[PDB]
């Protein structure tokens, strides 16, 4: 079955309410909610349609009717922040599992990542190898598509200052070694030329 | 879903005796019935489980027999205690519906009611509802009939029954019937009478009220 | 030991969501499964809903009768169990408990029964509003017959006394009866000597609570 | 509390076999079956095998049936799930879950990856361009990390910042060190940026000049 369909991210203000939806096709049953913080096992928040277990606190509430299930998170606190997957039984009694959602919650100021481009390097030349470097830092939210204008782009990773960074890394032949990275945080594109 | 039947309702025995109580099911429960003993306005108690094993709590006199469609309680020797409801429950697939209902009566020789004939409420004539109370005192067995009766025809749909329980002394019961006429109702009829067929009653004994 | 409580439980117009909640003390919440049961007053019980514990799901499941009306949920944290309903009936009036499904084992999906219950709550379902009781004498026409009818009882239990009190052997106290309008019906069977019923000073005292209102009547002959 | 523990999965060849063990302490194993979810990196959670609580039957995601057998070893309180011919792609962390997805247990990391040590090539990237520089060096084909990389032997600690290694399609990590330095001290401080590859127990060591 395909997996339940759920929003990519989600920017919430500090101490203002998170909406999450997880309209899927046919889950026909109680979808349960769960929580991953990042580097951390699984833990479940809600179960049933708006059940609580112990160790949760009253910020998470659930609905679910027809096809959609919605998470309720009233004044969500900054700690709070982590992955929230949907899940469902499907009649097969298979179970299905959501893409996932991230809180994004702005804690810190909002800001335009700064990108420094990296051009072939000389050993690179001689040795008949190209890496276009693309570093994206100072990112905030940490949400950045990594776009190659003429490609293997980490995962957004917290830096040491709070600010969300990334790197991009684009291979191409000697032969074929202007380039330009394309970078969009948050509605806005950053362009660099190399 | 799985239909429940109880069998009979009403079941009489003396302080002492044997009692089978009869619950019967449509499709085989593979011994998994729950029996549950009311007291009069109180909270439901677990008697009997997984049919015949016993629940702790409860002494040896309650037992429990049968399995796949007849289940059956054997009590030994029937004490003041436990004269309550009955109840058996299903617990195979869902949904646990419950039974109809045991009740235990105290048996007692035969006692036919008194027949009192309460006549119109004065004070209620020109309150707008008249109503008609006919009072039967110390009555055995709890089944009775009471027919209201105005100007030799039987009126039905405007009569309310009610029963009270047995008396913790006597072991007696009391049963009231209320007739609902209006004030044009209450004018246009000429003889009221209330009908009692009792078992101890030999014949049916009317009494009549002259507005 | 183990403890139920309940609350949430009052007069609701029909078509109106109340809320019931069943405290949980004495014993682990999370791994037992909590169910609902009806009791219509004079009728027989009826089963409303179940939820599994947390270690099968918590697949919530109601009788026909119920279904689509009540919702159940439970909460672990502050073991509390909610039951709630929408599109309320007057057929629901009844008095609602709370009943712990215990597993067969120490914890498996198969239920062998409900082991604790809890004392109740009475849930009415009713239009009318609170009324005061009335009191019509019904005169004596060897033991004879002399009592008074409560009339037009709204949302209440009712106390009846006989002789101020005096008279506590031979008081016959019926159950109430739901009027078609909505109010409740009651009657008083006091039974005296005939001769006796000329000398004694048969008063009856009617307390309604609810409504704040204290009724005396006095019964004789007409 | 219901507290459960796998183990038993590490880094194996394509095509290899593995078996991963459940350990389940505070709840009877035979009550409640169990399942396999499997985190693949940068990405959500996926089912993978579940078993009924009397072993009944066996339910298997379509991505991984006729590969994956799973079996509850119910008299040592275990659960095993046994893996044959891995693919490429399979690499994640598996998740141990209680039916309905109670309790889940730490994970264990399963690699399949063809790769073996090899030693890092530390690419110059000076900064080409310009009041403050950034400039390092890249460390390609590092096979497992993870890499120390270091700026004037550790002698610079302020203004450089290390990217996260990226999991090339090559199946080899790629790594990216550059230190943000004033443009006047470009040509005076000293460059040197040290690589000591743990897996490979290789420390390499490259100069950066303008």
């Amino acid at each position: 079955d395909i997996e339940l369909t759920q929003p990519p991210s989600v920017s919430v203000a500090p101490g203002q309410t998170a909406r999450i939806s997880c309209s899927g096709d046919s889950i026909g049953t109680y979808a349960y909610w769960y929580q991953q913080k990042p580097g951390q096992a699984p833990v479940l928040v809600i179960y049933a349609d708006d059940n609580r277990p112990s160790g949760i606190p009253e910020r998470f509430s659930g609905s679910n009717s027809g096809n959609t299930a919605t998470l309720t998170i009233s004044g969500t606190q900054a700690e709070d922040e982590a992955d929230y997957y949907c899940s469902s039984w499907a009649t097969d009694n298979a179970p299905v599992f959501g893409g996932g959602t991230k809180l994004t919650v702005l804690g810190q100021p909002k800001a335009a990542p700064s990108v420094t481009l990296f051009p072939p390097s000389s050993e690179e030349l001689q040795a008949n190898k190209a890496t276009l470097v693309c570093l994206i830092s100072d990112f905030y939210p940490g949400a950045v598509t990594v776009a190659w204008k003429a490609v293997e782009t980490t995962t957004p990773s917290k830096q040491s200052n709070n600010k969300y960074a990334a790197s991009s890394y684009l291979s191409l032949t000697p032969e074929q070694w202007s380039y330009s990275c394309q970078v969009t945080h948050e509605g806005s594109t950053v362009e660099k030329t190399v | 879903d799985i239909q429940m039947t109880q069998s009979p309702s009403s079941l009489s025995a003396s302080v002492g005796d044997r009692v089978t109580i009869t619950c019967r099911t449509s499709q085989d429960v593979r011994g998994a019935l729950a029996w549950y003993q009311q007291k009069p306005g109180k909270a439901p108690k677990l008697l009997i489980f997984d049919a015949s094993s016993l629940e702790t709590g409860v002494p040896s006199r309650f037992s429990g027999s049968g399995s796949g469609t007849v289940f059956t309680l054997t009590i030994s020797s029937l004490q003041p205690e436990d004269f309550a409801a009955y109840y058996c429950q299903q617990f195979l697939d869902f949904p646990f519906t419950f039974g109809q209902g045991t009740r235990l009566e105290i048996k007692r020789t035969v006692a036919a009611p008194s027949v009192f004939i309460f006549p119109p409420s004065d004070e209620q004539l020109k309150s707008g509802t008249a109503s008609v109370v006919c009072l039967l005192n110390n009555f055995y067995p709890r089944e009775a009939k009471v027919q209201w009766k105005v100007d030799n025809a039987l009126q039905s749909g405007n009569s309310q029954e009610s029963v009270t329980e047995q008396d913790s002394k006597d072991s007696t019961y009391s049963l009231s019937s209320t007739l609902t006429l209006s004030k044009a109702d209450y004018e246009k009829h000429k003889v009221y009478a209330c009908e009692v067929t009792h078992q101890g009653l030999s014949s049916p004994v009317t009494k009549s009220f002259n507005r | 030991e183990v403890q139920l409580v309940e609350s949430g439980g009052g007069l609701v117009r029909p078509g109106r969501s109340l809320r019931l909640s069943c405290t949980v003390s004495g014993f682990s919440f999370d791994d037992s499964a909590m169910s609902w049961v009806r009791q219509a007053p004079g009728k027989g019980l009826e089963w409303i809903s179940f939820i599994k514990s947390k270690t099968y799901g918590g697949t919530k499941e109601y009788a026909a009768s119920v279904k689509g009306r009540f919702t159940i949920s439970r909460d672990d944290s502050k073991n509390i169990a909610y039951l709630q309903m929408n599109s309320l009936k007057t057929e629901d009036t009844a008095v609602y408990y709370c009943t712990r499904g215990a597993p067969y084992g120490g914890n498996s999906d198969y239920y062998y029964g409900l082991d604790v219950w809890g004392q109740g709550t009475t849930v009415t379902v009713s239009s009318a509003s609170t009324k005061g009781p009335s009191v019509f004498p019904l005169a004596p026409s060897g033991t004879a017959a002399l009592g008074c009818l409560v009339k037009d009882y709204f949302p209440e239990p009712v106390t009846v006394s006989w002789n101020s009190g005096a008279l506590t052997s031979g008081v016959h106290t019926f159950p109430a009866v739901l009027q078609s309008s909505g109010l409740y019906s009651l009657s008083s069977v006091v039974t005296v000597p005939s001769s006796s019923l000329g000398t004694q000073t048969y008063i009856c005292n009617v307390n309604h609570k609810p409504s704040n209102t204290k009724v005396d009547k006095k019964v004789e002959p007409k």
